[PDB]
């Protein structure tokens, strides 16, 4: 509770909210974009790298990576402490 | 081994660009030259509630 | 070509609705307790009268 | 289309069974799914949304 709100990428904040129960996102994504493999303008690797990325999207390899590294939830989500008062009474 | 449609028109130099609901995949990007994707798409399943 | 499509969003604290021992005393303030006593005792005795 | 190509590349057996339920277009598929003639429609995310 030192910073009220943090503006950041959807993937990172979604993963953190999945990992950390006390932190939650809000949704309503804005400025949609895509992570890319940055590299120099005059590089022969460009066409082959783009083809490999598209092929990886074509099969389930990217889905497998999402399952293994990103898509796993620890805590997502009356309680006893809500009615503890009447027991105290 | 012949492309027909929007990709067909682009390949045989009958149209410089093909604006429309054109999905980007490996074979098309190998055959033609795509631009930056401006809208998110992908396979999805739609069923009755 | 992008390998992961995502946008910008906001992260905030969960702010648990965690309750205290008086989770059922909110509707009426403390004074009303005295008042509710003043609504019963002085009645009962006069009923006896 | 692209969806059929992706289905062929990923799950050829699923495509073999699915060929018998092809639709002429999107509106025909929608009206068929509204009735009991179809159960699930596989197509790109943007148009379906």
């Amino acid at each position: 509770n030192k910073l009220h709100a943090f503006i950041w990428d959807s993937a990172v904040l979604e993963f953190e909210a999945s990992q950390k129960c006390d932190l939650v996102t809000t949704g309503e994504l804005f400025f949609r974009s895509g992570f890319g493999i940055g590299m120099r303008k005059d590089s022969p690797w460009k066409q082959n790298v783009s083809l490999s990325i598209l092929k990886s999207h074509e099969n389930g390899f990217m889905e497998d990576l999402d399952k293994t590294w990103v898509r796993y939830q620890e805590c997502d989500s009356l309680t006893f402490e809500n009615m503890a008062g009447v027991f105290m009474l | 081994n012949v492309w027909n449609g929007m990709i067909g028109e682009v390949v045989y130099q009958r149209a410089v660009m093909a604006v429309g609901s054109l999905t980007i995949n490996e074979e098309r990007s190998e055959v033609v030259d795509f631009s930056v994707p401006f809208v998110e798409t992908g396979i999805s399943v739609m069923v009755s509630r | 070509k992008p390998f992961k499509y995502q946008g910008l969003t906001i992260l905030v604290k969960k702010e648990i609705p965690r309750s205290t021992l008086d989770s059922f005393m909110q509707p009426f303030q403390s004074t009303l307790w005295l008042l509710v006593g003043l609504s019963v005792h002085v009645v009962a005795v006069m009923l006896y009268l | 289309g692209s969806t059929e190509r992706n289905i062929r590349n990923n799950y050829p057996y699923m495509h073999q069974y699915m060929t018998r339920f092809n639709q002429r277009g999107v509106e025909d598929a929608l009206v068929s799914l509204k009735t009991g003639k179809l159960d699930a429609f596989i197509y790109d995310a943007a148009v379906l949304n």
